[PDB]
């Protein structure tokens, strides 16, 4: 809930760089993706609603444990809410940032192998929205940068004419870029039209729809930071500073 | 033994799942009423012999003002509602219309996207199959009132199975000359001209005799939950301007007479319960289409 | 708010009526003392005119002609006469103005006479042309009479 | 302006096209030549817009 | 080689001239904005207790007050009304209107528009020629979706000619079993259904294998302008309403089933650009006629 | 012998004889100079955001108030100046336009029309007869600039009369190698690679080796009087815009790929002096229709 | 049975997708509006005693006051269309102008972002394929003026098929001596010197008698829809300039000779309705970079 709100590119990589890892793997062991299954929609219809289920739903699912299972587990976390079970990774691994995951060498994970055709096909993208694949072009052009492979992401866009299109435009390296960025990277918010307590046929509906409730619920409870109201209040070290920059950028 | 089926019931490409939520379903509903606007203002600018109606209509529905100088073409709510109505007909449609951009012209009017608050009734005979023997020909001709020719060259008498599916809620089937009809494992009845049934009930069992072809012509009727603002008549134009325009131009499609057949073809898939809540979404986008364009045409 | 509204299912009385008469006004023009077009041609020129009230040299149509005399007449928008420059050899014969509002007023005087505008029909500025406001002394007529015919 | 087809905003600043005009309209009377048409006066005067 | 055309699309005869001016053009539209005015207001008077609504609608559109002994004939603007439609249908219909009448009644009210502000789809489908070889035998029957029956008792497989003609702007065949299409001097793709063509692309040819008959279904759409006050509901019913009130009973002149198949018709024919025009205004006319006639039956 | 003519000079069609006298030349510059304040205005009122320099311009134009709801077509000034351009083209033409709508509209702006205030420079190469001799082969191409392609097969050195006509002023000559050329009954100079030539001089005779193939490029420079407004830009577009709208499709005429062809070839008839005074009106009237239709395209 | 195609006509490389919204039109349009006037303030400037007109001219251009001792090179708004250029010919090209920069320069000044304001005629003549018997030859040269020499070796008359394609909308043929030209299934017309056709109308059919060999001149008409500013003539002088200062030099783009091919080229490939649009967008930003490089010559 709280990665789907960040709506700009500072918000969002300032938040992959708080947070651990364990954040984006899940403990429950879930049910498997790529099933046929009937779920029960009662408010629209009698019968079972037929559905498919996907990596892309909030709720975890079991995953694969080798390095093509993580990096799947990131990307869901962010463009989703909820990540995968692959447990036992080590303690090494846990507790870093999912920014130093993507974009740095010295966490020891490898991932130069890694194809981006079977890792948007697995991780559907031909059901993705506007802001879901934004997320998802952020994660690979993070990991390319990573590990030198720059031409490699720049062919990949050019193959796929949509993606390259709302692809956003920054370089890895330099805070500039990221200042500079104004894409519209939020999945949750408040929002200007009439938000109903009401079910979604889909299972990928229903899911997004109950992180936008819960965010409106999140947004009137205590533990909102309200800027306007108790800004001398907030820490010196996280109290908002133009001259604050990611770690290494 | 060959087996014939209707040409539009085959192979229902997959459609799209992007903007099927509340904030997507309540833009088409704001695009549908503010286009309705459009077209009155055209009549309330006749009686009151200026183009100050107008002007209004199209400041709301575009956000900018008319010019002359310049085509009218709706800005930023015609260029989503045109998008998005792109993604509907296949998944491999791209995405393009922002969330954000959504949410803010869906706050433009204070409308519910319930699209499950009415009924419309669908003229779509579906035909799954007719399986007949040897040295009989049947060929199955139209979709919204279906004929199929039988001719039984052989020496006795022939016995045709009927399929209509289980989706069409009742079928009438006249016949150029009085025949027999009944479902599996039940007696003939005397010939009759015109016969009522549900297609649920099951496969269906034509006599056939031999000599002069017998023609029957088959109706159907099936109900399916539109929104209170569906119109068939401004659906269906807004289909044929839509395919016009290449709106639906994209690969790996199938290509359809008129939304009748569109809506029913994918309500017989695999899984057609998906698939209705979508193209009734495109509905109400392609209804309001129609006056869009209408009215400023470009 | 006041141009998004939408009106209730119980509209008031109130409302119908002014809608009505505001219809009116617009729909029959002619009963307010307005109208959106006018002719200006020389006395010379004889157009036949509404005959049935009996005026002299009645300044009424039945409808403002087409033709006159077999010929097309011209059409002239208020927007482009007021930027015309050579008005005096275009009012030499006749044009109809149209695309405004044109007010006028009458008197219906019972005794015979010649019938005649209060004020000259046009005024030119630097800026441009006008009309000027339009008040007819409307006359009755007795054919035999040679002093009005010849005045 | 007085106009109906008019919407423009007349700037009533800097130097006033009335004044330009005058000294146009001067220079025709010395010269003989026909004065300022009503066209050409309308575009001489909304030269100062906002 | 036989050729085979639509019978809607034989010989269109001359549309009358007079009545097309600019002043004409208006009173049109005069008529049908006060014709809808009258039965907007005959509903109301109905759904009321009092006949308000109706006289005054009444009054403007017939220059006199109604009457319960007399007849609501309609006036001087129904007798126009009526005789103009007549002109517009062909070119030995009288035309004996005078001019300045027309003026007139175009004066009482004044229309923001022209009768080029949008534009209307019709769906007949026109099929200019079908060739065939000296064995196979084609059959076309239908206006609204063609049905071109196709059986080949030759040695082998044959070649069908299509032509479309250049105006329509999308085609849909459908075929009652899987078929080749392609252009001329193209190769052949594989067995399909369904296939969407643009009528300007070309003639094309269909594969006719040896054995049972093949039946194809045409669907077809064309972009006609007209202004924004159009309706086909209402102008097929005006249509219709003409027929039968023997409007159209002129020597040498061609009857159509319905004013979609009438302006396609006319479209598809030498100087069809300038047939059209004519063809919108007395739709729009027969507009008036339906609603003026619905109101007041005699 | 054998002879080679420029193709584009092949038997002009005569031009129309209607609307050539004062009044009608002054409705020509007339619309030349306001569908020049059309476009000047679009951009003015572009860069002020404001569409009253467009529509005060536009007024004078059409003589018509824009509206929303109606279509800008130039009004009166537009259809008179169509219908002008295709009477002047051809003497089939019926130039329908009367001489009481040019006054009025040639009544607008106090604009001389004078045709003969500057002139112009034109590029097209006359070559009227090229005479070889047997079993040579001579072969023409292009109008701007002339590559005459001649090969010798006999067996000694073959002589070629060149004929420019009498109307252009200079031709350069440029060859693949250099080569003679000499006047009648003169002496022949070393071979060059570039010759200056009046054409009035007379027929110029090259000398032909028998070894390869020579290549000669000609252009030329003709000067003929046009109005002060004339640009060569402006009207060449108009040429192909007037084209491309059928305003040149009467039977039994010419076309020209460009309008320098298009005055040449007529320069070269019999009456070719009184023929280019209505060519050169065309060619303003072409400016004029060229701007009108970029500030208000259909 | 061989083929002849037009050399142009070939191998059209994709065009650029970034920079085409809504506020990037605007920025071209501002950007040509603001480099002619820039033009025109330097000889304002020439002709008088004072460098005032050209000094605000090139502060609100620049964004910064012209400076003695400096190279005078056009500031923010010189290295956006720049770079914008590049990323319009080609798709591998990078985008790296940000979004905020863009709209930051398109308001200095007010204009339509209108791409669709009027329409240009452009010349060149696509000739997308001639067929042509086993016997003989056929050579096809030139963009502007299309010249098809006919070569028949034969002993008897041949048939040629001509296809312009279904974009143009005039094409006139002229031959070096009369021929014959018919449409398919239609009788031949005695020989004539000059033919108007409708690329529509479909394949074209030429007699070529045996004997000396006959030369076919073709030119053609297109309409593309362009902006009001469009200036031909401005447009072209950029691109030769373009390709000099070398803003198309990229990896796997093919090279024209003018804008008119470059044109009409992507708008014969699938998806041409779409790669116009980016096409007339580059036209008019090589518009301003004509203005804006010849007010202000770098090296």
């Amino acid at each position: 809930m709280d990665v789907l709100s960040k709506g700009s590119l500072k918000e969002l990589l300032a938040h992959l760089e708080k947070t651990p890892l364990e954040e984006a793997i899940s403990y429950r062991i879930g049910t498997v993706p790529y099933q046929n299954v009937l779920i029960s929609r009662n408010e629209y219809y009698n019968q079972l609603y037929p559905d498919t289920t996907s990596l892309i739903d909030g709720v975890s699912r079991e995953g694969q444990r080798n390095v093509n299972g993580l990096i799947m587990s990131i990307i869901s976390y962010v463009v989703s809410g909820s990540g995968h079970y692959i447990p036992n990774i080590g303690f090494m691994l846990l507790r870093r940032s999912i920014l130093d995951i993507l974009t740095k060498h010295d966490t020891g994970l490898v991932t130069n192998n890694l194809n981006y055709g079977i890792i948007a096909r697995n991780l559907t993208v031909s059901k993705m929205n506007c802001e879901q694949r934004k997320r998802m072009l952020i994660c690979f052009k993070l990991l390319a940068y990573k590990d030198g492979n720059q031409n490699d992401y720049e062919i990949y866009l050019n193959q796929n004419i949509p993606l390259k299109q709302i692809a956003p435009n920054f370089i890895p390296g330099d805070m500039r870029t990221v200042i500079h960025n104004q894409d519209q990277l939020a999945i949750v918010g408040i929002p200007a039209y009439r938000l109903t307590q009401s079910t979604e046929l889909s299972i990928r509906d229903d899911n997004a729809k109950s992180y936008k409730l819960g965010y409106v619920d999140w947004y009137n409870s205590n533990s909102f930071l309200r800027e306007r109201s108790e800004f001398n209040l907030i820490r010196l070290k996280d109290r908002d500073t133009k001259y604050g920059k990611l770690n290494g950028w | 033994a060959n087996r014939a089926t209707s040409a539009f019931l085959d192979n229902p490409h997959p459609v799209g799942v992007n903007y099927v939520d509340e904030g997507s379903r309540q833009f088409v509903a704001v695009a549908e009423l503010l286009a309705s606007k459009l077209i009155d203002s055209s009549r309330e600018s006749d009686e009151s012999n200026s183009d100050v109606p107008f002007v209004q209509a199209y400041s709301k529905f575009a956000d900018d003002n008319p010019r002359h100088l310049r085509v009218k073409t709706g800005g930023k709510m015609a260029n989503a509602l045109t998008n998005v109505i792109r993604s509907y007909y296949s998944i491999n449609a791209p995405a393009i219309v922002p969330q954000v951009e959504i949410d803010r012209l869906a706050s433009k009017a204070t409308v519910s996207g319930d699209m499950y608050n009415s009924y419309a009734i669908f003229n779509s005979v579906p035909i799954v199959e007719v399986l007949s023997p040897a040295r009989t020909t049947v060929s199955i001709v139209g979709s919204d009132r279906a004929d199929v020719t039988m001719l039984n060259t052989g020496a006795g008498a022939a016995n045709i199975t009927f399929n209509f599916g289980q989706i069409a809620e009742t079928v009438i089937l006249k016949g150029s000359v009085p025949f027999q009809l009944a479902r599996l494992n039940q007696p003939m009845p005397a010939a009759r001209f015109t016969y009522k049934l549900r297609p649920l009930d099951g496969p269906f069992i034509v006599v056939l005799p031999v000599g002069n072809p017998l023609v029957i012509s088959a109706t159907a009727a099936t109900r399916i939950q539109v929104p209170l603002a569906f119109n068939k008549a401004l659906v269906e134009s807004g289909f044929q301007t839509a395919m016009n325009d290449g709106l639906f131009d994209i690969q790996n499609v199938n290509y359809y007479s008129s939304f009748d057949e569109f809506i029913i073809s994918q309500y017989h898939a695999q899984d057609g319960i998906n698939r209705v809540s979508t193209c009734v979404i495109l509905g109400l986008a392609l209804q309001a289409y129609d006056q869009m364009r209408r009215a400023l045409p470009v | 708010k006041l141009v998004g509204h939408n009106y209730p299912v119980y509209v008031e009385p109130v409302v119908n009526i002014m809608n009505f008469i505001s219809a009116r006004f617009v729909a029959d023009s002619s009963y307010f003392g307005y109208t959106n077009e006018i002719m200006i041609m020389p006395n010379h020129i004889n157009v036949p005119v509404d005959d049935r009230f009996g005026f002299r040299d009645s300044p009424f149509c039945t409808s403002l002609p087409r033709t006159i005399m077999g010929n097309d007449v011209r059409r002239i928008s208020y927007n482009v006469f007021s930027m015309m420059e050579d008005i005096d050899d275009v009012i030499s014969e006749g044009f109809i103005l149209y695309d405004a509002y044109f007010n006028f007023s009458y008197d219906i005087m019972t005794t015979d006479g010649v019938t005649r505008l209060k004020e000259d029909i046009l005024i030119v500025t630097d800026t441009g042309n006008d009309i000027k406001p339009i008040h007819f002394y409307i006359y009755f007529e007795n054919r035999n009479d040679k002093k009005l015919r010849y005045e | 302006d007085t106009s109906f087809i008019d919407t423009r905003k007349y700037c009533t600043d800097g130097l006033s096209p009335r004044e330009i005009q005058k000294a146009l309209n001067r220079q025709r009377a010395y010269y003989d030549r026909p004065e300022l048409t009503i066209s050409e006066n309308k575009t001489l005067l909304s030269q100062s817009i906002i």
